[PDB]
RNA sequence: UUCUGGUGUCCUAGGCGUAGAGGAACCACACCAAUCCAUCCCGAACUUGGUGGUUAAACUCUACUGCGGUGACGAUACUGUAGGGGAGGUCCUGCGGAAAAAUAGCUCGACGCCAGG
RNA sequence: UGGCCCUCGAGUGCAAAGGCAGAAGGGAGCUUGACUGCAAGACCCACCCGUCGAGCAGGGACGAAAGUCGGCCUUAGUGA
RNA sequence: CUCAGUUCGGAUUGCAGGCUGCAACUCGCCUGCAUGAAGCCGGAAUCGCUAGUAAUCGCCGGUCAGCCAUACGGCGGUGAAUU
């Protein structure tokens, strides 16, 4: 239908803040996009947190 | 004893029939007390014949009421006689017509059952006799 | 749920509204992804009286590699289904949309039965 | 763009894993439909109108204010009220916005769980549901101090007991 | 309240074919003014019945 | 103190059988809803009354 | 002259399910786009115009009594008349009619019109 | 909100009964037949009453047409 | 920074340390990071003070291995209003 939906851009301009683009089709022309999926820390987050941060012996014998 | 709901709060009589054919049968328990007259049993007599033969096995064995009132009778009051006001919470009646299978027991001998069964007749205004199962 | 059945449904539905009369004939229509069909029934003797199809005007006027049931080929079946009954004695006829609805081809195709004088 | 990775690739490896004998028969997702539970939007006017706008920015399309289907007693609710407000999108718009949902969604999340072998098991037709993402990095977030509902259900064809987790396997959904 | 209440339509007093007003009784009326269409008026043909 | 004698008076039924000479508007039957559905040949009434239209037996099916 | 597929009508109503088959033709899904049209949003439905592959879904045909529907005979309750018993509740006879339920079975419909090859 | 199962158990301004599943139940468009003049024949029938109605003319409403519409699914909501 | 629960406020909790002392979990202090609770000058009532006082800012001592001391005992700095 007209006059009622928004603009839906086939032109939509995915940038990422470690110089590499994409094209998808979306309401804005430009989105300024963080961690999105594609080199993630879903396999290096999840390594660095519940993982190997529990110490308690190893802290205990570096002060003394 | 008496149904917790009713669909309706008076009701009134019907006329007692031939022979039951269908609650005539033995389903559980070995002995059985059938009914050969046709009238109407009160949840009263029910409550007799059920203290009189559960103290009458006392050791072992179940017994098994088979019939439920499920009607009320309505007894007017000394009011001098013209309407059926209320009568609705007074006694209720189950209708036994001739065959029906009154009491059932089990995991009683013989002639304690005989006793048992026959002694707990004689709380009832209808003439029964007692069933084994064949 | 599914279509076809929603055809059939809709066709029922239509049915109970109109019935063919032995003064009045209906004349159905069935739009097939390859073909169409048109029956002028009369159903109080359960019978068709002048039926026509894709398969009828196809000989000189059809492609098969487009999709079958365009609206010149119904502009020419509501031709030949309009003078086709008129050389029998079917003038004054009660069309039935065939549990499809009106705003399609069937314009063309009523309206073109209508082209040959058909007391619609 | 990811039909066309969705066309070569992630259909005849199914076609292939289930051992069929006709391309057809290999199940596909047929719809997306998002709602917005609200109990509150006659008297949220600007709440309302910010499901439209906003929520029409959220989505494709402009999302529909739902009728009350009956009304209950206790809640705020008489026959033909605005509980919740939800939208139906379809077609290239559905791979657009599973497309937004692993883009926007799968590394966008402060959980990490993704797709669930513990949830949306069983079903007749098997839908995956998520409650998530109330707002989308399209809209300026500070305003809406609500976390206002919002589910997407996502619909397949397969009535097996494989193929649309593998379905969502196959795209960008890890867990 | 259900006032029952009648309408009228436009009188024109001539010597006509049993030239007449013509009153229809009618309910319901609580509301804003409704004029049906309610006709075969004196006049056959009749639009805005109006009160 | 007796809350009844609230009888109604009011009848229906079956007024032309089958395999019986009727009339144009004969009324055949006159019915609470529909029990007997309206065939060919007759007519339906505003109070779902069943009539003759024309001249000829009745029948059910 | 069978199949195919629009169409009905009588119907014991003919369905669920398990199995096998059909894409020459026909019917049906699927992909592409939207001009009339359209969905309180979506070409999901409906419409128009085409690529035109499959039987996957859906239709059609053939089997099975596992469910479902239907359903006996004989009996028996009941009942119309003519009577009899009982204190009552109520029962029994002569003749006529005759159940229901259950069971043995029956049923995966049957007849017509028109257009291909 | 999405999907399967049972298929009429929901609903119909309100009491019950009889109805009604591609509906008489829910929605949307256009609407004013909730008209005028009537009316063959029936039911109910102490009378008074009351109920249904094919069909005709005028002037229309919807629909593309076929057709349908003289208020409401019906029976109560009234007074010579 | 220039009006915010804020570069106000610092509570509570976590991780990592140090010191004292046979020993620091219940129950010591202190450092480094993390969090940033309540609290926008306080109802009814109520208290101290007539001048180097009030208010305000630090420093020291005692006991003591170390400390719960925001206390106590002192000592200066700035320094009023009112009767």
């Amino acid at each position: 239908k007209s006059d009622i939906h928004p603009e839906f851009r086939e032109d939509a301009k995915v940038y990422c803040n470690g110089e590499l683009v994409m094209t998808t089709g979306g309401t804005q022309k430009d989105y300024t996009v963080e961690v999105w999926s594609g080199n993630h820390p879903f396999y290096l987050g999840n390594r660095s947190a519940l993982l190997l941060d529990a110490d308690q012996v190893e802290k205990f014998r570096k002060k003394y | 004893l008496s149904p917790k709901r009713t669909r309706f709060r008076k009701q009134h009589r019907g006329r007692m029939k031939g022979i039951s054919y269908r609650g005539n049968r033995i389903c559980f328990g070995r002995y059985a007390l059938q009914a050969l007259e046709p009238a109407w049993i009160t949840s009263r007599q029910i409550e007799a014949g059920r203290r009189a033969m559960t103290r009458n096995a006392r050791r072992g064995g179940k017994i098994w009421v088979r019939i439920f009132p499920d009607k009320p009778v309505t007894v007017r009051p000394a009011e001098t006689r013209m309407g059926s006001g209320k009568g609705s919470p007074e006694y209720w009646v189950a209708v036994v017509k001739p065959g029906r299978i009154l009491y059932e027991i089990s995991g009683v001998a013989e002639n304690i059952a005989r006793r048992a069964v026959a002694i707990a007749a004689s709380k009832m205004p209808i003439r029964t006799q007692f069933i084994i199962s064949g | 749920h599914t279509r076809r059945e929603d055809r059939t449904a809709r066709h029922v539905r239509i049915r109970k509204k109109v019935e063919g009369t032995p003064e009045r004939p209906r004349l159905c229509v069935f739009r097939s992804n390859k073909h169409l069909y048109v029956q002028v029934i009369d159903d109080t003797k359960m019978h068709t009286l002048a039926a026509a199809s894709t398969m009828q005007k196809a000989i000189s006027e059809n492609i098969d590699y487009s999709a079958g049931p365009t609206v010149e080929v119904a502009q020419k079946i509501g031709e030949m289904i309009a003078k086709s009954c008129l050389e029998k004695g079917i003038t004054k006829v009660a069309f039935d949309r065939g549990g499809y609805p009106y705003h399609g081809r069937v314009k063309a195709l009523a309206d073109a039965a209508r082209e040959h004088g058909l007391v619609f | 763009r990811l039909k066309t990775n969705y066309i070569e690739k992630m259909v005849p490896l199914l076609k292939e894993e289930f051992s069929y004998s006709n391309i057809l028969e290999v199940p596909k997702v047929v719809k997306i439909v998002v709602n917005c539970g609200i109990g509150d939007a006659s008297q949220n006017a600007k709440g309302l109108d910010a499901a439209i706008n906003e929520l029409a920015l959220i989505t494709g399309q402009r999302p529909v204010k739902t009728k009350a289907k009956t009304s209950i007693a206790g809640f705020k609710v008489r026959e033909g009220m605005t509980l919740g407000i939800a939208v139906t999108l379809r077609g290239n718009l559905m791979y657009s916005f599973l497309d937004r949902l692993i883009n926007l969604a799968l590394p966008r999340t402060r959980d990490f769980q993704g797709v669930n072998p513990n949830s949306f098991d069983g079903h007749g037709n098997y839908s995956v549901g998520f409650r998530e993402q109330s707002v989308f990095p399209e809209i300026k977030p500070e305003i809406v101090g609500k976390a206002r509902g919002m589910d997407v259900c996502i619909t397949t064809t397969a009535k097996t007991d494989k193929e649309a987790y593998k379905l969502l396997s196959l795209m960008g959904m890890p867990f | 309240v259900k006032v029952i209440l009648e309408c009228t339509g436009c009188v024109r007093k001539s010597v006509n074919k049993g030239s007449r007003g013509v009153s229809r009784y009618i309910t319901q009326k609580n509301r804003h003014n409704t004029p049906s269409r309610l006709e075969l008026r004196k006049f056959c043909p009749y639009c805005y019945k109006h009160t | 103190t007796k809350n009844g004698r609230d009888s109604k008076g009011q009848r229906l039924g079956v007024k032309i059988y089958g395999d019986q000479v009727a009339k144009p508007g004969a009324i055949i039957i006159r019915q609470r809803g529909t029990k007997f559905h309206p065939g060919k040949n007759v007519g339906i009434g505003k109070d779902h009354t069943i009539f003759a239209l024309i001249d000829g037996l009745v029948k059910f099916e």
